[PDB]
């Protein structure tokens, strides 16, 4: 028949079961369709390091799961999440992914900086370092022709106590998928291919949020989302023909022409917005962000160039640990 | 396009460029039932079953290449009796299509392609009728990921070869034959022993010899251990000598009975 028995039992007396190799109570999250994620510890005393155990919701091996496993399996960069192993239960065909465990992320870190009262500004040094590690990670990916396609604070993880204290780790917790607050304008005007540039736009959105602690393009609740475009224009201003010459080439340009009258955003600009949130227009930080936040995608600078910015040469300088040497006040993850 | 230029850091290079001595050592296990020449013919034959399979599903060559490598990897470590190669081959194709981003093959489509291709193009080897259902494919899929340690990104000579013929500057006169000779290296263990850039260079070299072009200038300009690529050349010429003396349709069935089979409880 199909498989020899001796070969099955040998594999069934040597293989590792996640249930016997890890102590996993600490259910960090449960999710309609993504299964369960636990905060896990090796049952051997070999290492005290924390891990995340993800059980995928479906049985078998999804295609989304295939491409994720195959990608993470090749990526080695300190600023992109690490897949440490995969466990396959042949009985109940379930799949387990083990990652090095990140105690924090930018969504929770930013949220805590508004739960304490009016917002408290984030430490400038932390913001520089956060952006720098995000630019290192996306660059690495982009240089391997890997597009993230969903960059947003909840996807930026931060390592907690341990040997990678305060190091950004870029992830994609809704990779099976593929708020429009981080979506580049061309996507809203009907673009049909994802780009390196779209990622850079989302990096700038994150950057503005770190500086102002608010989501720059935040908006109430088709490829085309009129109300989200109206927030971009309200912040950025409406683009001139010189600013985005090929905007005419967009699939939704006719809808944009029918739904908007550029005269509405006469007093609107990034300078004007960033001024209200105490970011000064002559700073090195504002100029860079303006370079990230450019309407025309091919006028948007690349991740490698942004790392080369004088902003990171100004004072203070980026640290491997975004938390400098100070105490981490953000709460740890709760169990369910 | 993902991880296209990471091969020197890939798991492919870091865990699947095996040493010929270990390959031959683990291969001793099947050699009790089979001869060396018959074994080659067997793995030549399942390359052809995989080619045929992917042709019927209209899968692009590199999807079919990755599936062929998957197959060669598995049986480089485990015996021919461990899993029935007739089950393994469609499973490889099935895993490649998902992994290779091409798209899940319809469950109905995978079994139908299996069924039809043995019936149509391989009736001399199998009179039985394809016997496995989607249940077995999914079970075998798990054994496949386990064995490969989930290394699923595979590099092939096609990409380096395009760069070579393009940058050498007569792309249209050399590439069709050189591409075919790359196709033909999958009749061998080359993809397990050498990086695809070396394989691709040795395939370019033979195509020039066939078309009588002299590219010695160009090759000596390259900084590549020629003594290594010349080994590959000998394999590829051994490949063509083998092809002449192999009558798969008249030999394969008795070789298929010879080959060891899975044992029940
Ligand atoms: O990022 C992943 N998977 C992943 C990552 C983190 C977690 C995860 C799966 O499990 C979860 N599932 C659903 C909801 C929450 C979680 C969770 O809590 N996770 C976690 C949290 C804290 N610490 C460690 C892990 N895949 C991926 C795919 C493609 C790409 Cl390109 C890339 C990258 F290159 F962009 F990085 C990454």
């Amino acid at each position: 028949s199909k498989m020899d028995y001796d070969f099955k039992v040998k594999l069934s007396s040597e293989r590792e079961r996640v249930e016997d190799l890890f102590e996993y109570e600490g259910c960090k999250v449960g999710r309609g369709t993504y299964g369960h994620v636990y905060k896990a510890k090796r049952k051997d005393g070999k290492d005290d390091k924390d891990y995340a155990l993800k059980q995928i919701e479906g049985t078998g091996i999804s295609m989304s799961a295939c491409r994720e496993i195959a990608l993470l399996r090749e990526l080695k960069h300190p600023n992109v999440i690490s897949l440490q192993k995969v466990f396959l239960s042949h009985a109940d065909r379930k799949v387990w992914l083990l990652f090095d465990y990140a105690e924090h992320d930018l969504w929770h870190i930013i949220k805590f900086h508004r739960a304490s009262k009016k917002p408290v500004q984030l430490p400038r040094g932390m913001v520089k370092s956060l952006l720098y590690q995000i630019l290192d990670g996306i660059h690495y990916l982009h240089a391997n022709w890997v597009l993230h396609r969903d960059l947003k604070p909840a996807n930026i993880l931060v390592m907690g106590e341990g040997p990678e204290r305060g190091r950004v780790k870029i992830a994609d917790m809704g990779f099976a998928r593929l708020t429009f607050w981080y979506r580049a304008p061309e996507l809203l005007l009907g673009a049909r291919h994802y780009t390196k540039a779209i990622d850079i736009w989302a990096i700038g959105c994150i950057f503005a949020e770190l500086l102002t602690s608010e989501p720059i393009f935040h908006c109430r609740q088709n490829p085309y989302h009129h109300d989200q475009l109206d927030r971009i224009f309200n912040v950025m201003g409406f683009p001139a023909d010189k600013d985005w010459e090929d905007i005419k080439k967009m699939p939704e340009h006719s809808t944009l022409m029918k739904d908007f009258r550029r005269n509405t955003y006469t007093n609107c600009s990034l300078i004007k917005y960033m001024e209200k949130h105490k970011v000064k227009p002559d700073s090195k930080a504002f100029h860079l962000l303006q370079k990230l936040l450019t309407m025309d995608p091919i006028k948007r600078i690349t991740s490698e160039q942004a790392m080369q910015d004088p902003y990171f040469l100004e004072d203070p300088l980026p640290t491997s640990d975004v938390f400098a040497g100070c105490q981490i006040p953000y709460p740890k993850r709760e169990f369910l | 396009k993902a991880m296209a230029g990471n091969f020197w850091q890939s798991s492919h290079y870091l865990q699947w460029i095996l040493d010929k001595q270990d390959l031959l050592k683990e291969r001793q296990k099947d050699l009790k039932f089979l001869s060396e020449e018959e074994y080659w013919k067997l793995q030549i034959f399942f390359t052809n079953v995989i080619q045929a399979l992917g042709e019927h599903l209209k899968l692009r060559q590199q999807v079919i290449a990755t599936a062929t490598v998957y197959f060669k990897r598995f049986y480089a470590r485990y015996s021919l009796k461990s899993i029935d190669p007739v089950l393994m081959a469609p499973t490889c194709v099935f895993l490649a299509s998902k992994v290779e981003e091409f798209g899940v093959v319809s469950n109905t489509r995978l079994i139908a392609a299996a069924t039809s291709v043995l019936k149509t193009r391989f009736s001399y080897a199998f009179p039985k009728e394809f016997p496995y259902r989607m249940n077995h494919i999914l079970e075998c899929e798990f054994y496949l990921l386990e064995l490969m340690d989930c290394c699923l990104i595979v590099y092939h000579p096609y990409r380096p070869l395009l760069q070579y013929v393009q940058d050498m500057g007569q792309e249209d006169m050399l590439l069709p034959l050189a591409w075919r000779i790359v196709n033909d290296t999958y009749r061998t263990d080359l993809c397990l022993l050498y990086p695809p850039f070396m394989i691709a260079l040795a395939c370019l070299h033979v195509a020039c010899v066939v078309q009588q072009k002299d590219a010695r200038q160009w090759f000596a300009e390259l900084s590549v251990d020629m003594e290594k690529i010349l080994e590959i050349i000998r394999v590829i010429l051994k490949l063509y000598e083998q092809w002449k003396n192999f009558d798969e349709r008249k030999e394969m069935a008795t070789i298929l009975s010879k080959m060891p089979k899975p044992k029940p409880p």
